[PDB]
């Protein structure tokens, strides 16, 4: 628009501008303030009345002189999408961070999207395997699924996610997006390295991945819109090409978190627990722009960082409504020498049923939950007394439950070095057989260290010999 | 003979319990104190939100 | 084809009349705005923004009147004029909402064409009087043998389903709706339910699975699905219970019964929090509004049974409150408990224990006692309540490893069998005719001769036994809905002939 | 002060601000009436904000309000009707019936802001109520002139309890009762209306022995609040001018509390600890203080209270604990076991338990009952952990006497011919003291526990023995 103005204020990353022309502005516009940083791109989020707009600031706020000229772009920022975004890493505004220079496109689209309707909905009930024993039996995923992960980071989240990439994107091979919201820069480089080595990113060709990286160094505003940027790319894939995609995020708590910082400033009074009053509306849009449509479907794996490792907080809690399946991970179990650290009693899926992933799957999975739970209820008793001061029927359950517990592990193929055990991969079909077996009492009569750091039933047997000698 | 060794087992076990239970008491006491304190902080946040409007 | 649709629309558009109000937008963004002016504005009335947005108006000030936008805020600009529609918010009500999804405002989002309208109604109607109300006697079941058996489910009562998020909170409601097939088919409309399911704060994909479930089991033909997904505006999530209640009320007026599911009120509350703080007016406890109680209580007293000078209708309510990592003493949870007349508490731990559908019989209460269980079903569950309440004291003592007498262990042995009988498979309708036989067996001590693992094997087989031989016993129960002298004997003999397996 | 015309300026829900013309305003606590397409909207004036701007609490449903809509002033407070002819009649916030009896038959009208009676007028309570409910009579005696309190949590049979007391005592006495319902359901109101017309207590021919004030939760938070005030004023007319003792009831009194908390927040006031009002103390006091024994007549409340989650570290129930002389707890557990009433009598304390009020004999019997039961409750942990160890013949005999007593607390009720179908019994004060005395002495330690199940007096135990024999 030829609307010009000057900068009244510059309070943190939430600059306010005041338009000297009576031509009136619109919500979700963008303004460029000419900076010695080249230029700074900002986004109107509020109009406060009297032509004093309030704008979110993506990049730095060192250099912004007060009463400095603007020109109003007149609309939302459009990123660049295509198949010429594959093998490039793009910043929020579009810029290469891997420096293969300007990003090519056929279509450049607004960041924001309008979430699909009830009419555009389609359904799924497919079976997707990671190949992880605990995930498959107790919480099976599907094709187009939305998955949720929880508990803190710097404890194996990165590795866990890296491993999910290592399985699902090579059992698919089509288009994929990695979008990293408030990514830890030293790790981000390990993904870049890891991918090129494992043949994913290929830059003497075109990759089977496209990428978005936003670091946690960056002002709150940029961190909020890393995610929306990423989604524009995934929608391109979903819609224009007509093909199903992947999405991985480590962590999406950051979307929430960054929005919480900017809220206080914007005019908004923040709710109790210091979380923005707008969590609901932002969540609602994101989780419905990753959704199973008539065209494609974006099967997504989401990592939430939880503060104090409490779900009682409203930010993690409001997310559960929009997730078909969860696999809650708790730091303590990671400490115990068990990987994956996913809790087996604090896991759920809406696709674990007696005809969805079959009846055998359900009976095995049911039994493990019943066995472990009873054991959980008796943990007080077992420690204050002994383990023959228990009633007899229970003695069988307790002993059975202990074997399952050591069994749950499955060394990772991406952290094979760090565990100090080779990476193990086993089928959903191999896993159903292996859990079945333990429950039958077939190889129940052998040490608890035998089931300790090993994948399926087969590995257990091989190790009894190792201890025996 | 059996009967003396039985009162002795009973004796070993109820003595041990008092120790194990002590360790659990100490552990829920740290948890108690902290959970009481966490609540006072949370009540203060609520007042702030009110006063702002 | 496409040329024709667009040309009709141009004919269908434009040419506005002389306006009698104005006001100039100033503050604006978040789905929310504030205008300067407006002296004819009513509270709750609809104001038409010249961007294509409509926003109801909830606060008026002699400064700046706060009209909360519905529409996308990106359309809205400042310095625009707004024009009062001049009507408070209302929905068309009619029998053309049968087997179709409609949203917040009452237009179809499932693309099944225009609805059939026989009236309009208003979202606020409020409770009927003391004289146009009569008492509830009206049997109804949920297709869960446990729930029916332990707590008195009625038609015209309000019972609050409470417990942790995503423990098949929705799934519990879906079993009841499936089981509401049985009465709908029956000829009489004085039985029929046209169930209305309200879904607030849920993703579009959750709703889309649920409609497939309903049609597959051939239960979508009396059901109405009202929606307000989590992206869609903070007013529209607030308006979703109130307009569901007006749809429900039309059946009531006609002298037909229906049932309203409010899943979840907890997320309605969260919306209203966002709304109240962006009209910058003080909230109550934990940032939730001060007038949040007014919302749940007014709504809830409209699902009411009617006397015989009226339709003799009754809308029934089931609230659902998901407690975020538990907490029953949290402000929205506490308020609703007080308003409801019963609780059907769902407990998370018992789910892993294998007691699905999960319930905890102490946390579930009935203040006024049994008065809406089927009389047959009352006779059999007579000592079921006393046993299970006792089993809980005895079991806790029993597993310690201490010494027990035979008297205490009659409770343990008796309880274990009773609890295992309760277990049922989700998405499986049930009938009175097939819950009366099973409770008899359990109470009258014929499930102790049968081993604990094969109590489940036994159930399915006992009812089959009756289809071939004592098919007369089942028919008497369906037809008379009570057990006399003869029926007790007949059944005592029916249990005996097949106790094996 | 006097009738004037003001124009509405701001509608913020229930909260309504008016801007009356210069030098002209109503005084605090008055009633303004505003023409509305839904009855007559009554606004209660609660503040002055300067320049003749008042801020009000709503008493009738808000919807369709224009800023600029004329507001008259009555010149005085909300004025209800009172009389010995409003007995059976139903009255709400604005004194209209909701079971459609049209305009109330009024002898006199009165304001709901009645300042409390002073210390000069006081008299010392010596008249003794009987409820005819054994567990209540023996372990927490009520006295007529009292301020009784039915503490309990959620869904614990409070309504059923109130229903038995009103059915029995109101007819018995030659006094009055006014039954007041604060923010409670239209299922309950319709049950409370139906059951008490049937029994002959409320009757359309003749003068009803219990009046009704139904204030219900579909109404505003403001409108719900001053329902309690409405009932009180009727009891006050009875106390004073008619010169008759009153046997008051209010139901549920947490609804009263909750309403004031809500409106504290809307008025802009700063909330106190655990989301409670800063004005919590004084509001309970105002009502409790008016309900008192004067040389005019008594007023005896029996007040249901909702106690969130059987929790009393929560400040709103705990403050209320002070005001109420002869507490009882309706524990959730007692009800489920099949024991009616739901009263747990080791958590009920009374200040009306002396030893020359109720005689020495009453106090002493109940003391033994308290100990006997509590030793048995103390031994439950002991059997739980130890097993059959660390016991005695003395313990065995106490366990046995207590279980005979425990099942000797149940008394069926006529207004639960709808819950279990077991009809009422009435047990005199002297009669309960005797029958409990006999058991303690161990003359009825030969009659089984279930032969004290659903009995009254002593005759009843002997008769229930024959049934089990036969």
């Amino acid at each position: 628009t030829p609307i010009t103005g000057k900068v009244t204020a510059v309070i943190g990353a939430i600059v306010d501008v005041h338009f000297e022309q009576s031509e009136l502005p619109a919500i979700l516009n963008a303004l460029e303030i000419k900076t010695p940083q080249g230029k700074l791109v900002l986004e109107v989020a509020q109009h406060l009345g009297e032509n004093t707009v309030r704008t979110i600031a993506m990049d730095g706020t060192e250099g912004l002189v007060r009463g400095e000229k603007v020109l109003d772009t007149g609309g939302p920022i459009s990123v660049p999408v295509g198949r010429e975004t594959l093998g490039r890493i793009i910043n929020v505004i579009g810029e290469p961070i891997d420096e293969r220079g300007p990003i090519k496109s056929k279509l450049r689209k607004p960041i924001h999207a309008d979430p699909p309707s009830f009419a555009e909905q389609s359904t799924s009930a497919e079976i997707l395997e990671t190949g992880i024993k605990v995930v498959d039996l107790l919480a099976p995923y599907a094709r187009g699924g939305k998955i949720g992960l929880f508990g803190g980071a710097g404890v194996g989240k990165t590795v866990f996610i890296q491993e999910l990439i290592n399985n699902i994107a090579k059992a698919h091979g089509g288009f994929s997006v990695f979008t990293g919201v408030g990514e830890r820069t030293r790790e981000g480089n390990d993904l870049y390295r890891e991918m090129k080595e494992t043949g994913v990113i290929n830059l003497e060709g075109e990759s089977k991945v496209a990428l978005v990286f936003g670091q946690m160094n960056e002002p709150p505003g940029a961190r909020a819109r890393v995610a929306l940027t990423g989604l524009t790319i995934a929608e391109y894939f979903r819609d224009e090409e007509g093909q199903d995609v992947l999405l991985f995020i480590d962590n999406i708590f950051r979307f929430t978190q960054a929005g919480s910082e900017v809220s206080a400033l914007l005019g908004r009074i923040p709710s109790a627990v210091g979380y923005q009053p707008t969590l609901a509306t932002d969540m609602g849009l994101l989780q419905e722009r990753i959704t199973t449509t008539k065209k494609g479907s974006v099967t997504s794996v989401q990592a939430v960082y939880v503060p104090a490792d409490d779900l009682t907080d409203p930010a993690p809690a409001t997310t559960f409504a929009h997730l078909d399946a969860t696999t809650v991970l708790s730091r303590g179990i990671s400490e115990l020498g068990i990987y994956p650290a996913v809790d087996p009693l604090d896991s759920k899926s809406r696709l674990l049923d007696a005809a969805v992933v079959g009846q055998e799957h359900y009976d095995v999975a049911s039994k493990v939950q019943e066995t472990l739970q009873t054991y959980k209820s008796l943990q007080d008793i077992i420690a204050i007394l002994g383990m023959d001061e228990l009633s007899e029927q229970d003695k069988l359950t307790v002993e059975r439950a202990r074997k399952i517990q050591r069994f749950l592990s499955q060394p990772f193929a991406v952290a094979e070095v760090f565990t100090g055990i080779p990476g193990k991969l086993v089928r959903l079909k191999d896993t159903v057989a292996s859990f079945k077996a333990v429950l039958e009492g077939k190889y129940d009569n052998i040490p608890e260290h035998a089931f300790y750091m090993v994948g399926g039933i087969e590995d257990v047997v091989a190790k009894a010999e190792k201890l025996a000698a | 003979q059996g009967y003396a060794a039985e009162i002795s087992a009973r004796r070993n076990a109820m003595d041990n319990a008092s120790k194990n239970a002590g360790d659990m008491i100490n552990r829920y006491s740290i948890l108690y104190n902290r959970t009481r304190q966490a609540v006072i902080t949370n009540e203060l946040v609520d007042i702030i939100t009110g006063a702002s409007s | 084809e496409v040329s024709s649709i667009l040309e009709e629309r141009i004919k269908g558009v434009s040419d506005e009349a002389n306006l009698n109000e104005t006001g100039r937008v100033l503050a604006v963004g978040d789905g929310i705005a504030r205008v300067f002016g407006l002296n004819n504005i009513q509270a709750e009335e609809l104001v038409e923004f010249s961007s294509g947005v409509k926003g109801m108006a909830l606060n008026l000030e002699p400064g700046q009147v706060g009209i909360v936008l519905f529409g996308s805020d990106r359309l809205v600009k400042e310095g625009e004029l707004v024009k009062r529609t001049g009507n408070i918010v209302d929905v068309p009500v009619g029998p053309g909402l049968l087997g179709r999804v409609v949203d917040a405002l009452g237009n179809p989002i499932d693309g099944k064409g225009p609805i059939d309208a026989a009236g309009r109604s208003r979202a606020q109607v409020k409770a009927p009087g003391i004289l146009p109300r009569r008492s509830v006697h009206e049997p109804v079941q949920t297709g869960l043998k446990a729930v029916d058996a332990l707590v008195p489910i009625g038609r015209g009562q309000r019972e609050l389903i409470i417990g942790d998020r995503q423990t098949g909170k929705t799934a519990v409601a879906l079993d009841t709706i499936l089981n509401q097939k049985r009465w709908n088919n029956g000829s009489d409309e004085s039985k029929k339910l046209y169930c209305v399911y309200v879904a607030v704060g849920q993703k579009r994909s959750t709703v889309a699975q649920l409609v497939q479930t309903l049609e597959q089991h051939d239960a979508m033909k009396y059901s109405i699905i009202v929606a307000a997904t989590a992206s869609e505006a903070a007013p529209l999530q607030y308006l979703a219970p109130f307009t569901a209640a007006s749809i429900g009320e039309w059946f009531r007026d006609n002298g037909k019964h229906a049932l309203i599911v409010y899943d979840d009120l907890s997320k309605q509350a969260v919306a209203y929090r966002q709304l109240s703080l962006l009209l910058r007016r003080p909230p109550g406890r934990e940032a939730y509004p001060g007038d949040v109680f007014y919302l749940h209580s007014r709504l809830l007293e409209r699902a009411a049974k009617l006397s015989e000078k009226e339709g003799s209708g009754s809308l029934t309510a089931l609230p659902v409150i998901e407690t975020q990592g538990g907490d029953v003493s949290a402000y929205i949870p506490t308020n609703v408990i007080s308003i409801t007349d019963g609780q059907i508490f769902l407990e998370a731990e018992l789910f892993y224990k294998g007691i699905r559908p999960a319930i905890n019989v102490g946390l579930s209460v009935s203040r006024v006692g049994s008065a809406a269980q089927v009389k047959a079903l009352k006779q059999v569950a007579g000592s079921l309540k006393l046993f299970l309440a006792q089993y809980r004291e005895v079991a806790a003592f029993a597993q310690f490893g201490s010494d027990l007498d035979a008297s205490t262990k009659q409770t343990l042995v008796r309880g274990e069998r009773l609890t295992q009988l309760l277990k049922q498979n989700q998405y499986s309708p049930l009938a009175t005719e097939e819950q009366v036989p099973l409770i008899y067996a359990g109470v009258n001590g014929h499930l102790d001769g049968i081993e604990l693992s094969r109590i489940g094997e036994f159930e399915s087989s006992f009812l089959s036994y009756l289809k071939s031989n004592h098919n007369e016993l089942l028919t008497e129960i369906r037809e008379k809905g009570e057990l006399s002298k003869e029926l007790l004997a007949s059944l005592k003999s029916a249990t005996e002939s097949f106790v094996a397996t």
